[PDB]
């Protein structure tokens, strides 16, 4: 159904629905066509209904009659019940959560709830008209009629200004719309109330043709102005298909009640559904070898849902709630409260931590309550507007302009933000504001004659777009000057992406729509083979391959992955419903265990095992770590990590405390203690360290400027309209470099093919095929390198010294073999946990939501870091407060250490420093700090950026963790 | 297809992006890389950044079916 642009498959009825008003409160105002039985007319023209004048026409035998279009119901659910006879009370009350109250003598509907914070009420006039509409009590709506019970204007019963004009003819319909946005949309009709032709405000015409004659008619042939959408029906017995622009066929069958049967596609998939005589779906059958199987108790509600291979849902309900119970077939079962008011209450998850619900005499909520903080609090003012809201203590507040838009917003540290509005909706500016008389961060936004947005001005630049008449963004401008334009194909799919170098990346689709080939700027090409469900089987990379294969349960299960040399040969043991707990692969073999209510609670990486306890709330506390040792985490109200305790006495205890925004603010030891201070907007501009202060200055562009140091520091930066570093000076010289606004250098010793450098400061590199640097040939040293299938580095050699790295099942690195020894890694996830170099074993502690490293323990001892806004670590010193770690770094990230009393391997945020090759390897990827970029592509190329080598616009206020 | 009108928010949403490709383009490319985006599923992990997430800004934002909570599965 709804196949054809707006048309049916079971008939040829043409259904197309608009709306007119859009408020923020809620209110929606739309209607129906009802091609089908158009000779009627409820004052609105011959088959148009404006989806409010609902009819019932007795008192129960005759049917509601929707605007759309006890005595129980079983097919639908209807449950229309009488009241006291005089006043005709009947309340619908049908299957679809809806209550349509009409009454007798007046002959009008009113309290039309649409949940539980949703009603409508109404009040016509001395005739059967109409006259207001109002949400709960207040007026919202006013009709207009012109003495002939046709509606023309809709005010707004607040301020006189009218809302839509419909526009009628001679013929008793209307040809006009005049929303509220503005837009006159088009209509023409044909001799026989049928739609003709259908002219957008914007200038797209649709078209309709009828084969038949009446209200029995079909639609066939739905062209539209340029052939964008050129739609093929046909009917035949209880069987209809379609085609599209592409020349794609979709057939689907029927019965004579009207539900779907069968559906076919062009390339073979087949869905079929069997029922139960009841109206009920009861069997599923899918195009592979996969039944569902349906079965329901009394009243039906559909307590069970068997999948063929699988487990069932097994939903409950009490005698007519709502969902009472989840089985969840997993190890984990949840349950919920359902009183006859509504307001759902005591919600028992899978762990503890119930939510209760506090409310007030009306229906909105007012606190949630959970267990270990997690209070949310909510003040309601005479109106059914916010007013003031604390998620976790900041308790905001809204001050509105008379209207039900939010004007102004204050925050608990003096920083006001106010918003200015027109005639009407679509903001255009906001502004913030602080306890000084200052402007900062204030953006700007210019539409165009219609409703879209033209250009957006920022403190960084302004960005403009262009349309191509069809809302698809045909063209985009930079700030700097340079444009991106999109070419689409029938039925509007992206087919080509030009910039302004020339390149140009093209991308391929198969007769199901999907992706199916890309060609990017350099050069490539790309299969991505589908199996009969949706799912990539063959990448077919134009030099190597992945070969994934499935376990008929819809997870990933092995990959054969090799171009011929070095298999990877991964796999998978997925359970029913998650929980993989299994990776294997020719070096790794990743094991997982899990509690009765679930809870990984033992992981095994190897001969390794580190384990952690949780707690009642599902705090993990009590954390385990080979070698025997163990950790102590403490809590505090609304949730937060504030005290890390150690298993040693020796060791002293880390206290932490936030600020009234809930940011890390305060951290302190017994030797030790770091503040931070921002200036009001939410950039760090001050660091101090009892002996160390650091201060930051912006420009007017909203970038680091300046950096004073006490100890002999103050450097000073300088950028282009762009954000890329143009030059920085530290204390004597200045550094400049240039680029080509795309991240690519432009200086006299540059050399690029279409995106890749070829020679840089008297440095030459190679690449192949798939555009991995394989060789590198600087001053008189040679380095070649040999990754693997999976663009992961293998081995490394070409100067003196032979380097071999293996990973595990997930792309982490886990071993590395030089000249030095074997070292072994730890990993927590997507985050390094430790390592072993056959010496001893360090544990790295880092921020409970950052990368940033806090302290490291070694041989029974802790260092406490010392870092900047960015997350590198600048200083490392002992519990006694000596200089045990120093080191300066300069503008591309290069290590310059001056004091190496201990060895410190960390980067910019999770990176891994190589001794023998000099390069930071974060979680799949390797950076050079000698040239500022990548040396391999990433799999998210075309959907991280533009250039698939940059790493970022500027090393001074952007990072980039896990790699990719 | 797809032939609403974009307002205001959509346009912000993808203004702060990075990567300047539509929604159905890039969720094809994100489903089409498996290997590399492949995670532990059910560990609750404290790094706040998934796989398929990266580049991201050191400065805070605090910008502003909304009341009850989706529990497991809402047919």
């Amino acid at each position: 159904e709804k196949a054809g642009d707006p048309v049916s498959l079971v008939t040829g009825e043409e259904i197309l629905t608009l709306n007119d008003v859009e408020l923020p409160n809620g209110f929606v105002w739309s209607r129906t066509y009802r091609s089908s039985k158009a000779s009627r007319n409820q004052g609105l023209g011959y088959g148009w209904r404006h989806a409010f004048q609902f009819e019932l026409k007795e008192v129960t035998d005759e049917k509601h009659n929707v605007t759309s279009w006890t005595s129980y119901q079983v097919y639908v659910g209807a449950s229309c019940h009488f009241l006291n006879p005089n006043i005709r009370i009947v309340t619908l009350s049908s299957g679809d959560q809806y209550r349509f109250e009409l009454v007798e003598d007046i002959w009008l509907l009113k309290q039309v709830r649409n949940g539980i914070f949703s009603t409508f009420q109404l009040r016509y006039s001395r005739n059967h008209r109409l006259i207001e509409v109002a949400h709960n009590k207040r007026p919202v709506l006013e009709c207009q009629y012109d003495k002939q019970g046709r509606l023309v204007e809709l005010l707004n019963a607040k301020t006189e200004q009218v809302l839509t004009t419909y526009i009628y003819d001679e013929q008793d319909d209307l040809v006009g719309a005049t929303n509220d946005l503005g837009l006159t949309e088009r209509y023409e009709y044909q001799d026989q109330h049928l739609i003709a032709k259908r002219v957008r405000p914007t200038g797209f015409t649709h078209y309709f043709e009828w084969s038949g004659e009446g209200s029995s008619a079909k639609c066939i042939r739905n062209f539209g102005d340029s052939g964008i959408y050129d739609y093929r029906f046909h009917y035949e017995g209880a069987k209809s298909s379609y085609s599209d622009s592409l020349d794609n066929e979709w057939t689907f069958i029927h019965d004579e009640q009207g539900h779907l049967l069968e559906k076919s596609s062009p390339t073979g998939r087949t869905w079929q559904w069997h029922y139960d005589h009841l109206g009920r779906k009861e069997k599923a059958v899918f195009p592979d070898n996969s039944t569902t199987q349906y079965q329901y108790n009394q009243q039906g509600q559909l307590i069970s849902k068997l999948h063929s291979s699988g487990a069932q849902i097994q939903y409950g309900y009490d005698s007519l709630g709502k969902l009472v119970k989840t089985v969840s077939p997993d190890g984990d079962l949840e349950k919920a409260y359902y009183n006859s008011l509504g307001q759902r209450v005591w919600d028992i998850d899978a762990l503890g931590c119930v939510t209760e619900y506090e409310y007030d005499k009306h229906g909105q909520v007012v606190k949630r309550e959970s267990e270990d903080g997690k209070k949310s609090r909510w003040w309601w003012d005479k109106q059914q507007r916010l007013v003031a809201h604390e998620v976790d203590g900041t308790l905001l507040r809204y001050s509105y302009g008379a209207t039900d838009l939010v004007n102004g917003i204050a925050y608990p540290d003096g920083c006001v933000a106010q918003i200015s509005y027109d005639d009407y909706g679509r903001r255009t500016s906001i502004r913030y504001f602080n306890d000084e008389d200052k402007v900062g961060y204030s953006e700007e936004y210019a539409y165009d004659e219609f409703s879209r947005v033209a250009q957006i001005q920022t403190p960084e630049g302004v960005t403009s777009y262009q349309w191509g008449a069809l809302a698809q963004q045909e063209a985009v401008i930079f700030p700097d000057g340079s444009h991106i334009s999109y070419e689409y194909d029938q039925q509007r799919n992206l087919t080509k992406l030009v910039r302004s170098d020339g390149l140009a990346f093209e991308f391929w689709y198969d007769s199901e729509g999907l992706l199916s080939g890309t060609v990017g700027f350099d050069g490539l090409h790309s299969q991505f083979k589908y199996d009969s469900m949706g799912r990539i089987i063959r990448k077919d990379v134009a030099d190597r391959t992945v070969l994934y294969s499935y376990d008929d349960a819809g997870f990933l299960q092995h990959i054969k992955a090799g171009n011929g040399k070095n298999i990877v040969e991964n796999h998978f043991n997925y359970t029913l419903g998650g929980r993989l707990t299994l990776a294997s692969n020719r070096h790794q073999t990743l094991q997982y265990q899990y509690s009765s209510f679930g809870h990984l609670t033992k992981r095994i990486q190897g001969q390794f095992e580190i384990g952690e306890e949780f707690n009642r709330v599902g705090q993990r506390v009590s954390q385990t770590l080979p070698d025997k040792t163990s950790f102590n985490f403490s809590y505090d109200t609304n949730g937060r990590l504030s005290e890390i305790r150690f298993s040693d006495d020796s060791l002293p205890k880390i206290e932490f405390q936030y600020d009234v925004m809930g940011r890390l603010s305060v951290t302190e030891t017994e030797s030790f203690r770091e503040s931070k201070l921002y200036d009001g907007v939410g950039r760090l501009v001050e660091q101090q360290w009892s002996g160390r202060e650091k201060k930051y200055i912006y420009n007017a562009q909203n970038r680091i400027s300046s950096i004073l140091d006490n100890t002999a520091g103050a450097t000073h930066y300088q950028y282009d309209t762009l954000g890329y570093v143009t030059k920085v000076s530290e204390a004597g010289s200045t550094s400049t470099f240039e680029s080509d606004s795309f991240g690519n250098p432009a200086l006299a010793d540059s050399k690029v093919m279409s995106d890749r450098i070829e020679a840089y400061a008297g440095v030459r590199y190679k690449y192949d095929q798939q555009g991995n640097q394989v060789k590198r040939e600087g001053d008189g040293t040679v380095q070649k390198r040999v990754f693997d299938a999976l663009s992961q580095l293998v081995e490394v050699h070409g100067d003196s010294s032979i380097s071999h790295y293996e990973y595990d099942a997930l792309g982490r690195r886990t071993k590395k073999i030089t000249q030095n020894g074997i070292t072994e890694f730890l990993w927590e996830g997507e985050r390094l946990l430790g390592e072993r170099t056959a010496d001893g074993f360090r544990w790295y502690l880092y921020q409970p939501e950052t990368y940033i490293p806090l302290a490291v323990l070694e041989n029974g001892s802790i260092y406490l870091y010392e870092c900047d806004q960015v997350g590198k670590p600048e200083r490392l010193k002992d519990s006694a407060g000596n200089i045990v770690w120093s080191a300066s770094y300069d503008v591309h990230g290069f290590a310059s250490i001056d004091v190496e009393e201990v060895r410190n391997p960390l980067r910019f945020q999770g990176q891994y420093f190589d001794q023998e090759t000099n390069l930071h390897y974060n979680l799949a990827r390797y950076y050079d700090p000698k040239l500022g970029r990548f040396i391999q592509q990433d799999p998210i190329s075309i959907a991280g950026g533009i250039n698939h080598y940059q790493y970022a616009v500027n090393p001074i206020q952007w990072i980039d963790p896990t790699g990719f | 297809c797809e032939e609403g009108l974009k307002r205001l928010q959509q346009m912000l949403a993808e203004y702060q992006a990075q990567s300047d490709v539509p929604q159905e383009v890039c969720d094809q490319i994100l489903e089409a890389a498996k290997e590399s985006s492949v995670g532990e599923d059910g560990v609750r992990s404290q790094v706040k950044i998934r796989k398929p997430n990266g580049k991201n800004n050191i400065r805070y934002e605090y910008d502003l079916i909304t009341f009850y909570r989706h529990i497991n599965y809402s047919d």
